[PDB]
């Protein structure tokens, strides 16, 4: 989308200043302008996946320096690293090794699974 | 003195009245000096340039532009980036219509194939005795009327397929 | 968009063609806030200010504003701060003449008496079956037509002994 | 949202331009106007998932030619046919049979854990 | 060895069940070697010549030639210089509606303007990076998908007015 507008002067005769005042109407009125697409945004973006499952490039999320594996409640999934897993107080009882936590959603954020 | 805004609508309604004479004539077959770029009209031409030929008016009508939900019942049209209404000439005045819509269509070759750059609506155009049709060149025609509206386009080729269809929403007086 | 020049030479026919149908009106009782100066007159009336009554109309015709040497043999009028000549239906486009001139006489008392400053001229107007005569007071009416043209001016004073005669010179486009 | 606008002549007198500078004016500039709307959208924006886990309609995503199942590292679930499954240089040494692949994404692209 | 009247009808079923991945594309800006007489269309092709866009199919549906009396009540289109009329998937074999109807309206500016001569309608096209716009220019295509139907016509001319509708009527095996 974009207006065509040019800065009226005192050259410019009342012609000139009603070309850009149609200019202005016109591209504010045709078929699916700003406001129409606007409100497609505003109804559409309402199904998406609004909260992040992954990171930006599709990588595990980031967490916060946890004490527990039933700290990370958010949905979606959470590479540990062995070094952070072995300081855990709720860690398997297992060799330390680089872990990911897949974290499911339930019916309140109290709860999950934990995979 | 002035005139009033429904003389405007009863004079239109004179316009929409005549519609079984309207024509379409297209002409100025060859370019202008630029051709994305013509010239504005000549309102003191009676006729087109270069004249290829005449074709009955397929839709006439009054109109105004539409809005929502007050035309929702009404015969909506589409044009120059908005839609409009047709008004029926017995409302003409409580609407305000004080608009005229004119078409017409050449149907692929039912006038000799080539380009135009004028497009004009006459009215009162007089066919010779035994030429009844709707599609005419300068020489089947008696007198060609009066030419009422006309405008300077960008120029349109015509073949067997495509439909050159040609409309004008115009008033008897652009604003007073 | 526009309309063309001879399109309005084409609708300054129609309204003389109307003529038998024709009558004067006259109002504005009461005076103006500079009765020296009045103003601009309002398009979207119906009726007259302060109406008194209709006459049918004594003289309909075209006209244009006049000029030398090709006037000098033809029927001149002086109005309106100018000079005009008549011009009949079928000389309209020769001469250009898209401006009709409309008259009529109010004698006396034939309407009620006081003073006036609105004229108007209005078609159409059909008197009660029965009514067959040329002044009309708004009851004798059955339809008052259509109020084509309008002017507000400086008062007169009617008297049973004055003849008010009351004309227009009009176009149906005067500015674009 | 809606603008109301009337396309404007050489005679449409100077009040007529004015009015329509007005009703363009007004609604760019009344409450919850269409730039108040588009920064509260590129806020919800920002928070939401990237990168596609399904495709448009919540079916598998797809996937583009692939030598073997360790080609698709992409986060999200894909289908794969029968047809398809027996020509993949890593299949599970199974009955060729339709599948869904789902891949999760670790701390780097380059490794995945498929299921 | 031959196919069969209705397995053409069950193929235009199927290729009706495929309409929303179908576009019109528009190509050849510049000149044949005659703009009056362009070379005849090679099948073997798979995309037009200087591609100018392709627009999203506004409308795809089985037809027949309409016949009388027992279409003078149905749902007519009109197209070059023929009658026809619009058929449902599960009524295609009772009607014998073995024809598919295929159009779209390139209105103004929504491609960019300028002269075009090929028309062509594909199916299975995927655009690019997520966009949902059915106006498409190349730099906007992903997969072109299959060039189902095209024409070699003369020149047009588009400009920010005129919409361009661009349609087809076609079926399986014309000519067997």
């Amino acid at each position: 989308m974009a207006l065509n507008f040019t800065t009226i002067t005192e050259n410019n005769v009342i012609r000139d200043l009603t070309t850009q005042v149609n200019n202005i109407g016109e591209e504010l009125t045709k078929e699916r302008n700003i406001f129409d697409i606007t409100d497609d945004l505003v109804y559409n973006f309402n199904k998406s996946q609004k909260i992040k499952l992954t990171d930006d490039k599709g990588l595990t999320k980031s967490y916060g320096n946890i004490t527990a594996l039933r700290d990370i409640k958010e949905p979606g999934y959470y590479y540990i690293g062995a070094r952070t897993l072995a300081t855990l107080l709720d860690r398997p009882d297992m060799e330390s090794l680089d872990v990911v936590l897949h974290v499911v959603p339930l019916d309140t954020s109290s709860k999950v699974v934990q995979h | 003195a002035i005139a009033t805004y429904n003389s405007h609508v009863e004079l239109a309604k004179y316009l929409v009245s005549k519609a079984d004479s309207v024509y379409l004539t297209i002409g100025k077959s060859t370019p202008w000096s630029n051709e994305t770029n013509p010239p504005q009209p000549d309102e003191n031409a009676t006729v087109l340039q270069e004249v290829i030929g005449y074709k009955k008016a397929t839709k006439v009508t009054l109109v105004r532009p539409s809005k929502s939900p007050e035309d929702d019942n009404k015969n909506l049209i589409s044009y120059g980036n908005k839609s409009w209404v047709e008004v029926t000439p017995e409302n003409a005045k409580a609407e305000g219509a004080k608009w005229v819509y004119l078409e017409s269509s050449i149907v692929g070759d039912e006038l000799p194939l080539g380009t135009y750059r004028q497009v004009g609506f006459v009215m009162d155009l007089v066919a010779k005795s035994g030429i009844s049709k709707f599609n005419l060149v300068p020489s089947e025609v008696e007198s060609t009327g009066t030419l009422l509206f006309f405008d300077n386009k960008q120029f349109q080729n015509r073949s067997e397929q495509t439909t050159a269809k040609e409309r004008f929403i115009v008033e008897v007086d652009p604003n007073s």
